[PDB]
């Protein structure tokens, strides 16, 4: 007698835009933009460093926070909000750029260069670091002179970089408190430091601080960055006050290292990583944070958009 | 009492996606098309599979949350990465209405060629209804209704009789 | 005398978009069909109005037009504006033209709509003519054109004199 | 008989671009790029200031010009090509982010910095910046040595940000334009300027010589600018040129400032502006100016884009 | 036998892209057509043309490949660039699998508005298989299948002898 | 009788991408993105100056690898990785958007600056610059004191700019080697160096103490320029180790720049230039090389993108 043709229907399905059209309803429908974050990282088969009080950027100066740190080879470097990079209050000159190659640099190998003269001690009393009594960091030396009433010597020391990889070269300049620091703890006199490299050629003359008692003593130190080409030579030529590497670092390799505030977790595995936490979904878009680092989904603005799975719906 | 795509779907059709509802004296029933649903379904799994395609592109952090960026690369750097956020918002949005079109689109295709596929396999023993009917002018139980929906029915059975009883 | 959609279109329809032209007894009728211009009309302003729409991610100035700013990045900024401005050139050459060919593959579908409509409203009685019209076999008047034009047609008993007439 | 089906045409439609054609006549369209604008910057709604002779650096120095805009509260910051930043020749360091502060920052809400000098002159007055008679900039003090040929003192001054937001706390530095004027106003001797905080460290020094000639001055003087967060301290240790700041600045909110050379009109309440005018549209896209600011259409290459109304034009 | 459209297709057919094929007790043969053959193929070189998008914007060399940049502006145009990048390869690859889709779907529709054409213009004078052929109930050589091949063809002279058979 | 309609089909045909499903069979199809290239520069038709050991940054100094290109003028610029921005060894400050300007500028016009001077050596030289034995750079002077180990005396000179295009001035600052490299040029005591105009002011002390050698003499000459507007000036103003610009350069037009490793071809004319080639396409995207320079395509990841010219391949049994 009579045949029907027809499709499934729902008592009541769920609602996706199209281009003529907002609110149409369809039976079944999934969503593109994901919104469930895990709280934690998932590092699961990737070395990591979990970098506390220590901030990123001292991994090559060595502040008592992850003196343990200093040398290591890691997939994903995570750095805390928490994290601080000075014992003595200071500043990198060109700091996000070398974050920014730190996060990618796979972590850290070091070889000593030497500075082995006389009149010097390394120890450098500082207060803000308690390790064992008063000092500066793991890896650098404060040339402060024969005490009061010395003469800075001059210093011409280079490194050649003799290993196939760039080397990246960290030192810096003090910036005393005051005058009468500049006068009694590296001498009197003017203060000259002149860095050369085949693509360096800069010079830097410290100042007397008379700053803020951040973290107690006042002045800064300049952490200067420079790179060195395989085979290349960096000079250091100076009477000023310098702080004196003891090391240059070199890389290890591919890292995407993620700033974060949230535990490790080792038993879950995913690619990208934002500050609040990870995502492992496989949907094309999210609404959880732009600032994402690795394979994740393309960051939109949109809360939920759905993309239909279904026929349009149709009820009795 | 028997209606189809036209005006509404079915509520009960649970198993299979497209399908045929027979009513008759001999009984009445719904059953699945196997080949249309599977079609729909594989088609439609194929688009969500170009959907969740990875990036396959690492992005670095360029900004930093903890210690503020220079505020002129700063705001070169939120300048850029907004356009490219509303570029993206924009090619989401845009991608997503256009797909929920073509997917609704392409569901009403396979909707119609199933249908045209069935009048053209009753060809002159049969007639639309309007409504996703198709009104048979001879007798015939679940049998054919097999066949139709094997795509095996042939129309050479009778087909004076489903003339006279439509001139 | 007068041609449908197919052939050409008709110039004279000031109220509405799609309609009904007819010759009968009375001649040459015309008549515009309100429902599916309104569908038309709703599905092109519901699009206009995802294309018509202003976005709320505020810009400000990044360089000065007064005095010049760093060569290197007002350089990065010129490059960065102009991939954007790229970008978007592309997006919305490609959503004019493939929205203007929405537009028009609606307008011919909705045309489309009506024409089937009319064609499952008449059954065996639709005789196409080939120009986008429906040729009547009974005799029509003007009060089966007018139910034409909306939905409530009965094909029943025309068809006895439709179909003397036709075979 | 016979039933025609049909649609509507008209005699002279325009042309749009489609996916298989670019020239298809319709019936109707669109335009969706903006070229329409309004002469005049639109005001109605939001307090708006207008700069005039006026440099926007000017409300935080405070030349002459500039004398009724130092506590200007405003949502609208409307700078002019014939303003000027200041009086007294002279540059800010960096002062496309001080622009780019500013234009967001609601306007400024001067404070007391409370400075007390001794063994100073405090006056400075020029010929280049005039207010019924020789005068200075407004917000800055120039510090001389007493009267002429006597030493400088060092001085270390301090300020405490006490309040919820960051304070703007600007100061510049004079380069005399002569060793001998250098020597006669400051007294001779080595100058050094070091400037800090918390998360800021500078250093300058006064460098004599010869300039040109702007505004019948040869001198110069620089300025440079420090964000504090809140509850930090800035210090600032001098021997001379101090340009000291009289009052810190607060940022009052938020705003949008614009460069603009035409006047000002109260009744458009447009959203978005551009130099030359307002764009006062509900178009998805724009050929006007792609320095466009607001929430205002995308800039296109295209001069125009028509977007279809009605169906195509079939003309018989 | 020769029931290529819906299932099979020709691959014999030399001369274009659409086509018509006879099965006449004279001697069957395949001929091509030519106007919707350059139609599609008109409207295909027209996307072609589109979609060499020629830019004329000018874009000079920031990033210094013997000498490298400032690491920080370095990034920046390392993340603008792989970010642009990402645009343009999704931009490529939707733009591509569209014109992709469209032209299928275009063809496939040209094909069934040839299709649509000789039914409309053969009337009641011929019967849909289902396979891809129409079953011509009246015999006829060169004049029938010239004026079914061109956009020509008087069904009236052949409406007696087709509505004869079937009935 | 029966008429059958259908479709042009093969035996072989291609596969493109479709929105809903991948392997799509097709009887033709295009490539939209580009992998070929010609090993090549396509300069017909535009002024080239191939800087084949001249750095683009030494033509406006004038070491001897730029002898040539003193003054040159071109449409196209063509850099190379064998050549040197510098002789005597240095640098450019903000040298990448010195290069930038450069590229550019449509060549160089120079005019002479008329810098006249009286108590110093003029003519310095050095074992790094030999145009003929011992030189230095051409278009800019090496201002030593008047004898060795002695005073250089302080001078200022300026300069107006009369012509209505703005002048591209650069000087040079000397690091000297040593303190004595320092003290037996110039003399002893403390150096400064100030420059300014209406709208720019800066101020440079050179640094002596100790470097490497590269290519020779372990010194240093950091190179700094400054756009003069029309009808603005210039001052200089130097105790010593500055060396003097010359001529100030001028820009002539417009023009663009390549970096690139390949042979110059003067009989083919194309569109853009990347490091391995030109490129010459007609197709919306390329997949060899993402900082292609010019008017060409847009540089995808995808590497082919078959756009259907065909309809699909349906196979006939
Ligand atoms: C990222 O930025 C660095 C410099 O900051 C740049 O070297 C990278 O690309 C370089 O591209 C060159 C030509 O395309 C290539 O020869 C060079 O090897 C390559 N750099 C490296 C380390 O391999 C920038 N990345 C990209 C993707 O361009
Ligand atoms: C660029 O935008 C980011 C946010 O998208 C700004 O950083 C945020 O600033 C607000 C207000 O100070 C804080 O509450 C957020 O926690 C910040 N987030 C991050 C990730 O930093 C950033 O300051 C903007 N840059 C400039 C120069 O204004
Ligand atoms: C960035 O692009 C803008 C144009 O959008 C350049 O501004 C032009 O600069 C020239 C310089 O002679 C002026 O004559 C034009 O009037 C300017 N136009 C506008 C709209 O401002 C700007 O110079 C470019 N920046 C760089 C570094 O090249
Ligand atoms: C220093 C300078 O460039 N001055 C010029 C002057 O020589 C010229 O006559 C005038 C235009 O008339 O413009 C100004
Ligand atoms: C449909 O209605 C039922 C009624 O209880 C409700 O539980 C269910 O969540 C509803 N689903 C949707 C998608 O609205
Ligand atoms: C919707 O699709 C999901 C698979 O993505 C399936 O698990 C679910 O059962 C479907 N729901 C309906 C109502 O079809
Ligand atoms: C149709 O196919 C089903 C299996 O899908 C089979 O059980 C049934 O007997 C078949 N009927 C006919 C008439 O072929
Ligand atoms: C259709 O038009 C006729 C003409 O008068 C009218 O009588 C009939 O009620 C209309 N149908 C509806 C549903 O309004
Ligand atoms: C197109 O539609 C708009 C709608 O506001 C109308 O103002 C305009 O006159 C129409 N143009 C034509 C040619 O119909
Ligand atoms: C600043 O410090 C004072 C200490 O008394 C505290 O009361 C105030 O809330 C602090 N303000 C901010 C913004 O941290
Ligand atoms: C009809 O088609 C034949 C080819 O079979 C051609 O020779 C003839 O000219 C055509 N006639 C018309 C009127 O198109
Ligand atoms: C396929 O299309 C291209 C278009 O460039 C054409 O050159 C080529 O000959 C075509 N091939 C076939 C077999 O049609």
């Amino acid at each position: 007698d009579k045949i029907c043709l027809g499709h499934h229907a729902v008592s009541n399905g769920t609602k996706v835009n199209t281009l003529t059209e907002r609110g149409v309803e369809v039976v079944n429908a999934t969503e593109t933009v994901e919104r469930t974050n895990i709280p934690r990282i998932c590092s699961k088969g990737k070395r990591t460093v979990d970098l506390g009080q220590c901030g990123l950027l001292g991994t090559i100066t060595g502040p008592p926070q992850c003196d343990q740190f200093l040398e290591f080879s890691a997939d994903l470097i995570i750095e805390r909000r928490e994290g601080s990079d000075v014992c003595f209050p200071g500043k990198f000159v060109n700091e996000e750029a070398l974050r920014q190659i730190l996060r990618e640099s796979g972590g850290i190998d070091k070889e000593a260069m030497g500075f082995t003269y006389s009149g010097i001690r390394t120890n450098g009393a500082t207060s803000s670091c308690r390790r064992s009594g008063s000092s500066f960091y793991a890896e650098m030396k404060w040339l402060l002179s024969n005490t009061d009433n010395a003469a800075f010597p001059q210093m011409t020391k280079s490194y050649k970089n003799t290993r196939k990889n760039p080397a990246l070269i960290v030192w810096g300049i003090h910036h005393s408190g005051s005058t009468a620091e500049q006068t009694k703890l590296y001498g009197s006199g003017n203060k000259l430091v002149t860095v050369g490299s085949s693509n360096y050629q800069q010079s830097f003359v410290p100042s007397p601080g008379a700053r803020t008692q951040v973290n107690g003593q006042s002045g800064r130190i300049d952490f200067h960055w420079l790179m060195l080409n395989p085979n290349d030579t960096v000079t250091f030529s100076f009477n000023g006050a310098f702080i004196a590497p003891d090391r240059a670092s070199f890389l290890r390799g591919k890292s995407m290292g993620i700033q974060s505030g949230v535990q490790v977790d080792a038993d879950c595995e995913g690619d990208c990583y934002y500050s609040g936490g990870t995502i492992i979904s496989n949907l094309p878009f999210q609404n959880i944070d732009s600032r994402a680092v690795g394979k994740c989904p393309r960051y939109v603005k949109q809360r939920s958009l759905l993309l239909a799975t279904g026929m349009k719906n149709v009820p009795e | 009492a028997i209606a189809g795509f036209i005006e509404n779907g079915w509520e009960g059709l649970i198993d299979g996606w497209y399908g045929f509802r027979h009513q008759n004296a001999q009984g009445e029933g719904t059953a699945a098309d196997y080949k249309s649903t599977q079609s729909a379904i594989d088609q439609i799994t194929g688009k969500l599979n170009r959907l969740i395609e990875k990036t396959n592109q690492q992005f670095e952090l360029i900004d930093n949350e903890f210690t503020e960026v220079e505020k002129q690369i700063g705001n070169v750097i939120n300048w850029t990465r907004d356009s490219i956020t509303e570029v993206w918002s924009y090619n989401a949005e845009l991608l997503v209405a256009m797909e929920n079109q073509h997917t609704i689109d392409l569901a009403d295709s396979e909707m119609d060629k199933l249908y045209e596929r069935v009048k053209r396999q009753l060809r002159e023993n049969a007639e639309e209804d309007g409504t996703g009917c198709f009104e048979i002018f001879h007798k015939c139980d679940d049998d054919c209704m097999a066949s139709i929906r094997n795509n095996t029915y042939d129309h050479s059975k009778y087909r004076e009789e489903a003339m006279q009883n439509r001139i």
